């Protein structure tokens, strides 16, 4: 759904254009009701954004543990080693798959667990391409958290010492409006991104996979951390801005909370 | 008493980037677009109401577009519904079915329209494909030549009378939308 | 399960990595339990908002039915929000008032079958019956969870209900043989209403010859929901959806048409 702002182009122009004079103003009181309605329907969207702030909270423990797996640092319990690989199978199908390849002492955690889950989320797939895919490996831990002043999101990327750069943590931030735009309030469908701020990357010499010799910007997916700047900092750039924060939500709402689902493929498009 | 008014006003950027239409002008172009739907659908029902299960293929519409449109254009919107329905069938973010055939004519909608007039009920997604590129086709024609006469005119916005000036100066345009 | 993107990888997988992919699948089912506890709360939310919505439906049902006049601050809105001074005013002057005129006809008809989804549902015979629709409401309950759709009738030739109500039950927790599915509030039942129809108006029956009784394609099966049974019930939820979070509070939008979709 979009909002055409081209009013002549609406789909009932031609009904409204023959609507009497009387008919068109009690149209209008619905046009001036339903401002009103999008300023209560912000005021909700904020408060769904207090619930989620209120809620990280409690996911914490269940991503930390995630990390740790993951890391290699602690061991799965009883209880976790009992619980289904895959959710269809039962005992006879799973007793095939646990004896299918023997214990490795030399792998530690779960190899390349970040990488597989961003690349089989197929948004993410498109930005990541191939020399980025050995550096993703280094990725420890993807987080993100919310914040109410100044209104927005950030996400972390988490990575393990490596040879391409010295960040531990890269941070994409994006600040969001929640109220109606003053001069087209009628479009407003929710939070809108204002900003998306990146993160200066400390390359080692020689593998700055966003460069290239032609120098010139690369495709890589570590121009996430580049991101498109707003109008206040400059056309078709906004489109690109629109197209980096549909990026951040996909790893925010759908891959964060449910990456070891993208790991083992389990959703699917 | 469909609109297409926002479709057309986009395949007017791609004939006319700087050329406006006005709201009469635009209510004479969806006529145009409804009155050349309702005769193609009609007839490709009528060319179907005979086989078994009764389906709209995209060869039915082909065929009602031999006999509703006249010589060239008929040529030339088969050539354009053939090549779109080939893009779609060879087509893969997910994409709509418009801009998988690489139309701007709105191929879900058409799709609904033909499945609810129930013309020969049971329709073949091939058939949508094809009649919104021949609508787009014909639209994209009038179009051309309606701009054309407009900025001959000193105008940059198309107002009926440059409507009228493309479609009766046509011999083929003049035929296919003298009812209307 | 064995359709997974990613199997042949998890095969391949050492045994005591397996055992960490299966630490994982324990502790997302607790993350999926988290974010059913968030689901009801935004739940809670809604229904809260509820009254908060409720005034500005209210202004518009009257606006509608003609029981209250257009106020000046309401006037000088523009009709439409896209055209500019001088196209606006032409607008206006295209079509003279007229007093015999109370309200705005065929709102509800005229916003529902804008919206591609519900225009689907919507066949030419349901279209004089839709006329009479003098509001479309909802509202959300926590026991039993779920949420209903009204819609209004003024008194007409097709059936005697003076309000139609359609009821979705909702199931806020994971499913206990299923919990990884997991993505939000899921449809239980559907239930919806009996159309006390006038005689040879029931557009929703017809005879075939045993001569049976079938289902016709209207709009109304919507009060009539349900191995097909679960693409019906999807497909039914869906619309409501629509009608409930789109429609309902987004309706003039529809009316004028100035929420369109690229299908």
């Amino acid at each position: 759904l979009y909002f055409q702002h081209m009013g002549l182009l609406s789909t009932n122009f031609d009904m409204i254009q023959a609507l009497p004079l009387n008919v068109k103003q009690r149209v209008c009181a619905l046009k001036n009701l339903q401002m009103k309605t999008i300023q209560i329907e912000s005021d909700f969207y904020k408060r769904v954004h207090e619930l989620e702030i209120e809620f990280e909270g409690k996911f914490k423990s269940t991503f930390d543990q995630r990390k740790a797996i993951v890391a290699g640092e602690v061991e799965p319990t009883k209880e976790q080693i009992d619980t289904p690989i895959l959710e269809g199978l039962e005992g006879d199908q799973l007793a095939e798959l646990y004896k299918a390849a023997e214990a490795d002492p030399s792998a530690k955690g779960i190899k390349d667990f970040w990488l597989t889950a961003l690349r089989t989320h197929d948004l993410v797939a498109e930005a990541i391409e191939e020399h980025d895919v050995p550096i993703l490996s280094y990725l420890t831990d993807v987080t993100t958290a919310a914040s109410k002043d100044p209104a927005g999101f950030k996400i972390e990327f988490h990575f393990a010492t490596n040879p391409y750069f010295k960040n531990q943590v890269l941070t994409k931030t994006y600040l969001l409006g929640f109220d109606p735009d003053a001069e087209a309030p009628l479009q407003f469908d929710g939070p809108h991104v204002i900003r998306a701020v990146g993160d200066t990357i400390e390359w080692e010499d020689g593998k700055n996979v966003t460069k290239k010799a032609v120098t010139v910007k690369a495709d890589s997916f570590f121009n996430f951390f580049e991101p498109p700047k707003s109008k206040d900092e400059r056309e078709q750039a906004e489109e690109f801005l629109e197209l980096d924060y549909e990026m951040g939500q996909a790893i925010r709402d759908t891959i964060i909370p449910r990456a070891v689902l993208f790991y083992t493929g389990e959703l699917q498009s | 008493k469909e609109s297409y008014s926002v479709y057309i006003y986009r395949v007017l950027k791609q004939v006319h980037p700087d050329t406006g239409v006005s709201s009469k002008a635009m209510s004479i172009m969806n006529s145009f677009v409804n009155d050349v739907f309702e005769r193609i659908a009609a007839e490709a029902s009528r060319l179907a109401h005979y086989n078994k299960r009764s389906t709209i293929s995209s060869r039915e519409i082909q065929t009602a577009v031999r006999l509703i449109l006249p010589g060239e254009l008929a040529k030339h919107a088969v050539s354009e519904g053939t090549k779109a329905v080939t893009k779609y069938t060879s087509s893969k973010k997910a994409k709509s079915r418009s801009s998988r055939a690489g139309l701007q004519f709105p191929v879900g909608r058409l799709h609904r329209i033909l499945r609810k007039g129930n013309y020969a009920q049971r329709v073949g997604a091939g058939a949508p494909v094809y009649l919104a590129a021949v609508l787009e086709y014909l639209a994209a024609e009038v179009l051309e030549l309606a701009g054309n006469a407009a900025r001959d005119n000193k105008k940059t916005r198309i107002a009926p009378r440059h409507l009228q000036l493309a479609v009766r100066n046509d011999e083929e345009l003049n035929k296919l939308l003298a009812g209307v």
